[PDB]
């Protein structure tokens, strides 16, 4: 969840 | 973005299409059409005028990712904003969406506020 969220944030989603 | 931007909402579940349409209406976007899967979506896109696509991830005949790639590889539709909607955020699916050119990626269900937020991120990025 934390990781999924950070991935989305890094990609601009 | 223009209030009259024509959206195409794609999902094989009619209720979800209605809900997304109602959320768009709540934000002032009234020009909305629907498609039941990727094939149906491409068929209606051939008609022209569309300015934004919101598509579910899992649909029969042609799913969301397949629809997204088709749009991005098409000379006339290649730049159309495409917001992908999924039942579950997964690393692999997120990376796949990025590779294929998704403008956005959001998990359903979502509120009007969330939708507005995702649309505005895309509009800003594209200078719309």
């Amino acid at each position: 969840q934390d990781q999924v969220d950070d991935l989305l944030d890094s990609l601009g989603f | 973005a223009d209030k009259e931007l024509k959206f195409l909402v794609v999902d094989d579940f009619s209720t979800m299409r209605r809900i997304v349409r109602n959320l768009l209406k709540e934000l002032g976007f009234n020009n909305v059409e629907e498609a039941e899967d990727g094939v149906d979506a491409l068929n209606k896109l051939q008609a022209g005028g569309f300015g934004f696509i919101i598509s579910d991830w899992n649909m029969p005949n042609m799913d969301g990712l397949e629809l997204l790639k088709t749009i991005r590889a098409d000379s006339a539709m290649s730049a159309l904003p495409v917001l992908m909607v999924t039942a579950e955020a997964k690393k692999e699916n997120i990376i796949a969406a990025a590779q294929a050119g998704a403008s956005g990626y959001v998990v359903k269900p979502f509120t009007a506020a969330t939708l507005e937020e995702k649309l505005n991120k895309i509009f800003e990025k594209l200078g719309m």
